[PDB]
């Protein structure tokens, strides 16, 4: 009863939730 | 790799999109509403991982070529719904709402959050990337957030509402949406947000702020946010719509507090009283208060302070003389002058009796009855230096204090006149220093006249440069601002290499103090000086606006000037300048402390002559050994003029803390620098700063929360630090008077307070450094002492204070509605 | 002849967020030769 | 020379992403362009010391001054164990030589020609702070007593050396933090390091051991030399029963070479004149009764296992940056009467999250953090006591 | 070379008998640790090991 992430699991998980500004405040730090 | 279930799921969506993709346009309607009901259902859950979404992620293209190539109708935006919530995870060209704007336009709620998030995200995208154009285009983009913001709102997503609203540049619905339990979160949001936002959008979240403050009624918060905006016509707006007694009283105390002074009519209810309060003709009275609690009314020797024991010529006598004026400044007694002032004064020789004498309004701060008793007998002595000495105190003891009779109008009005000689500096500074935030045109018209004469020296025009602009602090004032500059243009060529010139630029800076547009275009007059002094000029004036802004750009024009070779005024001045800037939000003070010590590093003398003062500017009051050690460094540096700008930002930075480590830190200098009278003389000046008050003041430009920037004391002290730019001649010379700039800036630390009468209310309150709320407990009964980063929080729910900002004199409420 | 030097240029500007927003706010070669009888002639 | 501090960047206070953050991290990017820009620029636009060149030995040593004498001769030691009798050249300071400093020789004659005072062990060097943790103590949960202490012992009589001085009383130059495996005894360092204004030295007892003859003696001195240069300094000397264990007979010369440093070490306890020492250690009672003894070592802080109170606090503190759901209820987990640690109760955390991304779901919930909770602890018969 | 090349801590040749420095080794690192590091991977698999 344990799976393992898929490519398009982990990109959805990195996407979908997040706030708009993420990517942004990482490349900034 | 994909379940039983996973694998039965994809087999049914992708039949479904098969048929989607067919061509036989009558069954398309179950099909769309069946994905809908799947894609929705999942997503409401509170798994992050949306099957459909993830499933449907590789037909994309397809799902988009068959929406763009089926007949318009429902089923088009019936499906662009779908496309649109799919294309939330995959992007990189901005589509969803492209898709989304032909659409069923639904309410924005059964699509969970993330979907609601991603939409404020891109529509705060498109309105950041639009330009003027496209109008009509801007006008949908209204109605998704006008239903999002209530939205956040119930959903605790404050931020995110405030975020996109500001990102929007309308800051309108938000403060027609707040609730009651919303300021709490949104009202600091916006006031943290102020400091790094950029102008024009730092006024605009300032009165969309208050706006939201009033329209619940907070009126305290309201004239804070006035009293931020450099604009003394909405604080005058806001205390005039107000019902309540007792807050007015209270938005009284820190309207006093501010340097802005309200000339009402005779129509609120208690004119007199809260005209009383805003004069603060009581702060006397209330110092020697608190000076009996925790009893300090006790006045200590220049010698005490030295502590030579264990471990009078020329300078020594001069500095005894200020450091006794330092500890004994306000506290009217003193053990030295008081006794028996009129020996010290003759004993002092040469210039010294000016300061002397002025030491002597100073210990008399706040006190008129007191000043004029002691004043009154030397204001009569044969040579003029002891009676501008005394019109130098008589000033001084006025300045803090609006009390409608003008004693020191008359008496100094009376000696404004040169009266067949230059000795009248002192009568112009006592003005000045007297009536700083009057900005009476009595005053302006008495000053501007002597200002130009033909018989005023560059000393006096200096003098009465800084008193004016002092006066007209931050206020563009035409009149004044049109004399200057006639006065700069026809001065001379050749004379204003000679310093004492660099005070009619701080003039014209300190009265277009955070105006902006205003400095531009009197830039723009003022490029037709000369060579040398024209760029001191226009860096200085720039910096005097742009002060507490946090202007990036700026800092960074003035960081390439100190950068250019010049083989250097202007250089010295921009130091003070990116401190000036600085000065005001926090995250930016330790990056310009990171510059000022890579400019000492890499630097020419001239600039690094400046860092100090730089350092002192930025940490005034607010002794911490990240600054003291790096001065203490560069005491001992070769530079004479280095190591006397170091000490002396010591003795600022220390100063009203009576810090241990930094006391001794003093004893060792001087007994290091024994044998340089200087150098002796200008740790002497440290101690007496760092004993300022015996502990009972502090020279910081800011009191409500760190965050109020108080003009008169940015004019104090950037006067003063300008003075020292050049210390060798300026201050270790003729005019070492101009020490006493610092009257505008001094002011006690305390927590008073009181009921609704102005009568005292002793109750235990909790002190301790602040968290952004409170660590480190040392709770004491009010009044007590604050010391800088030290926030006071009630210890008990006995009251109902006015301020959530509680410090200074404060009116506590005997109303808890459950004790 | 001596190649002057050059002079040192400021590196570019800093490139920050609010830039641009406040950018935003605001020949006949002679075909013959002729030659003096001392004809220096290669 | 003063102290060294560490260079760090301010704090951003809000941990959501928001605008706020996003702001105040694009102004610290912008001082640092103007920082970098200032620098390029800067450096853009920028026969008697020939001859003192020329005299002085082409490759000069590096060695150390002994027992000066005269006004012109000293003996030097090679830095390889051997010494000479050799001369001074008036080009050197004089009026500054002192025993101990590293002198620069002439290579073939060997004569005193500099004293390259600056000069410090690449190992004393690296263990030296430079950055500094990113651990305020808002992040330490409970050990509100044991920060008091360490407060009062590393930063009051330095921030207020006025009040031990009122009644004549010299502050604590030791303090030892002893306790279980992992209560925060570390956590304590890093905070200190990160908010104290002195030169920072990180050291583990496990460093100061070297092989070739002395030279664990010598890298002791020169520790504390440097941690003296430098004032005020904190030296953290984690898991210091290394060396420092009861000291007994030695059968062999390791262990007498081990004991002579940490003989080395007591001795430059005895150097008074403002360097704080900070030890740690899982294991007290090992430890010689001489480093505790109450004249080198002062206070001695327990970091026992956290109550229920403590362990909240830890659990707030450790999933405030987590999206922890609605359903949670943080006292079930701590109140159940089991050793748990902070480190477990992060461990805690972390599997807990790891649990939740397994079941494909971002948000952590009850029974998340039992399992982790179950899986992460690894270790009184039952009915025996009722 | 150069002395932003020879910043600190990185293992440099010396001439000689003269100690003048010419030339950049790679970083030291010590041997029989340098050795402690897999070179060849093992053929094992995840599909060699069952339950
Ligand atoms: N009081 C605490 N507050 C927050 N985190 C804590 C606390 N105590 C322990 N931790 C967590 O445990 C680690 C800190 O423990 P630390 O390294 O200080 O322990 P220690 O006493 O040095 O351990 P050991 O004896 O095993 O070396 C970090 O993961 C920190 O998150």
């Amino acid at each position: 009863p344990i799976r393992a992430l898929d490519e398009g699991d982990i990109a959805l998980l990195k996407t979908y939730g997040q706030s708009t500004y993420s990517r942004q405040i990482k490349q900034v730090e | 790799e994909l379940s039983e279930e996973d694998k039965q799921l994809q087999d049914e969506l992708e039949m479904l999109v098969e048929r989607l993709g067919e061509k036989d346009t009558s069954l398309y309607r179950p099909a769309l509403e069946e994905l809908r009901r799947q894609i929705r259902s999942s997503t409401t859950s509170m798994t992050s991982v949306p099957k459909p979404l993830k499933f449907l992620r590789p037909h994309y293209g397809k799902l988009k070529e068959i929406y763009e190539n089926m007949a318009p109708g429902e089923n088009k935006r019936f499906a662009a719904d779908i496309i649109s919530v799919l294309a939330m995870t995959m992007s990189g060209e901005r589509e969803c709402l492209k898709y989304r704007l032909v659409g069923s336009q639904e309410e924005l709620a059964s699509w969970g959050h993330e979907y609601v998030r991603h939409l404020a995200g891109e529509v705060a995208k498109e309105w950041q990337e639009l330009d003027d154009a496209e109008k009509v285009q801007r006008e949908p983009l209204l109605t998704l957030v006008k239903e999002i913001v209530p939205y956040n709102m119930a959903h605790n997503a404050e931020h995110e509402a405030c975020d996109l609203l500001m990102e929007i540049e309308q800051v309108d619905m938000l403060e027609k949406d707040i609730d009651e339990n919303a300021y709490a979160k949104v009202c600091l949001y916006l006031t943290s947000c102020v400091n790094y936002v950029p102008e024009p959008e730092n006024s605009a979240l300032l009165r969309c702020a208050l706006g939201v403050f009033r329209k619940f009624s907070r009126f305290p918060e309201a004239l804070r946010l006035a009293l931020m905006l450099n604009d003394m016509e909405l604080v005058e707006d806001i205390f005039t719509s107000c019902k309540d007694v007792v807050v007015q009283k209270q938005m009284a105390f820190m309207l006093g507090r501010h340097g802005v002074f309200l000339e009402l009519s005779e129509d609120v209810e208690e004119y007199e009283d809260l005209t009383e309060i805003m004069s603060n003709v009581q702060l006397n009275s209330n110092f020697l208060a608190l000076a009996r609690e925790l009893d300090i009314m006790e006045p200590k020797v220049p010698d005490d302070i030295y502590k030579t024991h264990l471990e009078d010529s020329a300078r020594m006598n001069l500095a005894s003389s200020f450091v006794n004026g330092f500890v004994n400044a306000a506290f009217g007694q003193d053990k030295l002058l008081t006794d028996d002032g009129n020996k010290w004064l003759y004993k002092n020789k040469d210039h010294g009796m000016l300061s002397a004498a002025a030491s002597l309004g100073m210990i008399l701060l706040w006190d008129v009855d007191g000043g004029l008793t002691q004043i009154d007998k030397y204001l009569y002595s044969s040579e003029d230096y002891i009676k501008s000495g005394a019109l130098l105190a008589c000033g001084i003891v006025n300045s803090g204090v609006r009390n409608e009779c003008d004693p020191a109008l008359a008496l100094l009005s009376d000696y404004v006149l040169h009266n067949s000689n230059t000795m009248r500096l002192g009568s112009i500074f006592g003005l000045g220093l007297a009536y700083a935030g009057s900005n009476r045109e009595d005053v302006l018209t008495l000053l501007l006249p002597v200002m130009g004469d033909s018989k005023s020296s560059m000393e006096v025009a200096g003098v009465t440069a800084l008193a004016c602009g002092m006066i007209a602090v931050g206020s563009c004032n035409g009149d004044v601002t049109s004399t200057i500059l006639q006065t700069i243009m026809e001065k001379s060529e050749t004379e204003l290499k000679d310093t004492y010139a660099r005070w009619l630029p701080l003039g014209l800076g300190l009265n277009h103090l955070g105006k902006g547009e205003a400095i531009e275009a009197i830039l723009a007059a003022l490029e037709v000086v000369s060579e040398p002094f024209r760029s001191f000029a226009n860096t200085l004036v720039d910096v005097c606006a742009y002060a507490g802004s946090g202007n990036v750009l700026k800092v960074q024009q003035l960081l390439h000037i100190c950068s250019e070779h010049f083989d250097g005024a202007h250089q010295g001045v921009a130091v003070l300048g990116i401190a000036l800037i600085a000065m005001g939000e926090e995250i930016g003070a330790e990056m310009a402390l990171r510059t000022f010590g890579h400019l000492l590093r890499y630097g020419e003398p001239t600039l690094r002559r400046a860092v100090p003062l730089a350092l002192a500017l930025i940490s005034v009051s607010n002794p911490r050994l990240n600054i003291l050690d790096t001065l203490s460094k560069f005491s001992h540096d070769a530079d004479p003029e280095v190591s006397y700008n170091s000490i002396f930002a010591m003795g600022m930075v220390g100063s009203g803390t009576n810090n241990a480590r930094l006391a001794a830190m003093l004893r060792q200098l001087a007994q290091y620098h024994a044998k340089d009278p200087n150098n002796l003389f200008m740790v002497r000046l440290a101690q007496g700063l760092t004993h300022l008050g015996k502990g009972t003041l502090t020279l910081c430009p800011y009191h409500s929360d760190r965050q109020l920037m108080s003009q008169v004391a940015v004019a104090g002290l950037l006067t003063v630090l300008v003075s020292f730019l050049d210390v060798r001649n300026i201050i270790l010379g003729k005019s070492h008077y101009v020490l006493y700039g610092l009257v505008a800036a001094m002011q006690p630390r305390m927590l008073v307070t009181f009921d609704e009468e102005l009568r005292p209310l002793p109750v235990s309150v909790r002190v301790g450094q602040a968290v952004d709320t409170i660590t480190g407990f040392q709770t004491h009964t009010t009044p007590v002492l604050l010391a800088h980063g030290e926030r006071a929080e009630l210890a008990t729910e006995e009251f109902l204070p006015v301020t959530p900002i509680l410090e200074g004199f404060v009116i506590l409420r005997k109303n808890p509605n459950y004790d | 002849e001596v190649p002057k030097e050059k002079e040192k240029e400021k590196v570019s500007t800093a490139v920050l967020s609010i830039t641009a927003k406040a950018k935003k706010k605001e020949e006949p070669e002679p075909n013959f030769q002729l030659l003096d009888n001392p004809a220096r002639v290669m | 020379k003063g102290p060294d501090a560490a260079s760090k960047l301010p704090l951003v206070t809000p941990h959501t992403q928001c605008r706020l953050k996003l702001l105040k991290l694009e102004r610290i990017k912008d001082y640092l362009l103007m920082e970098e820009e200032f620098i390029r620029n800067q450096e853009q636009m920028k026969e008697e010391r020939s001859k003192v060149d020329d005299l002085r030995g082409t490759p000069m040593s590096v060695g150390t001054l002994e027992e000066i004498i005269d006004d012109n001769h000293a003996i030097v030691s090679t830095s390889v164990g051997s010494e000479h009798y050799v001369s001074i050249l008036s080009f050197v300071d004089k009026d500054l030589l002192e025993p101990g400093c590293s002198v620069l020789l002439n290579h073939k004659v060997h004569a005193v020609i500099g004293v390259l005072m600056d000069d410090t062990d690449p190992l004393v060097t690296v263990m030296k702070v430079e950055k500094a943790p990113q651990e305020t103590y808002a992040d330490i949960g409970g050990l509100d007593n044991q920060i008091q202490e360490i407060k009062e012992s590393v930063e009051l009589p330095l921030t207020h050396p006025e009040y031990y001085e009122e009644m004549g009383i010299k502050p604590p130059k030791g303090v030892i933090l002893y306790g279980p495996p992992g209560t925060g005894k570390t956590l304590l360092a890093k905070a200190v390091a990160n908010q104290t204004s002195a030169t920072f030295l990180r050291v583990v007892g496990s460093e100061l051991i070297q092989k070739y003859l002395g030279d664990g003696p010598k890298l002791v001195r020169e520790l504390f030399r440097v941690a003296e240069e430098h004032a005020p300094s904190i030296v953290f000397i984690d898991e210091i029963d290394a060396i420092g264990t009861k000291r007994y007979d030695s059968n062999s010369g390791g262990e007498r070479e081990i004991q002579r440093t940490m003989l080395e070490l007591l001795n430059q306890l005895d150097g008074f004149d403002d360097v704080k020492v900070i030890m740690a250690t899982n294991r007290i009672e090992t430890l010689d009764p001489a480093l505790i003894r109450p004249g080198r070592i002062d206070r001695k802080i327990e970091f026992p296992l956290p109550d229920e109170k403590t362990k909240k606090r830890i659990f707030q503190i450790h999933t405030s940056r987590m999206t922890l759901a609605d359903d949670v209820t943080l006292d079930d987990l701590i109140m159940a009467k089991d050793d748990l640690s902070g480190a477990d109760i992060k461990a805690i955390c972390t599997e807990a999250g790891l649990m939740a991304l397994r079941e494909r779901r971002m948000k952590v919930t009850n029974e998340d953090f039992k399992k982790s909770k179950e899986n992460v602890l690894y270790k009184t018969p039952e009915g025996l006591y009722l | 070379i150069d002395i932003n090349d020879v910043t600190p801590n990185c293992r440099v040749a010396l001439r000689n008998d003269s100690y003048t420095l010419h030339k950049i080794l790679p970083n030291k690192v010590d041997p029989l640790v340098s050795l402690m590091m897999v070179e060849k991977v093992p053929d094992s698999t995840y599909e060699m090991i069952g339950g």
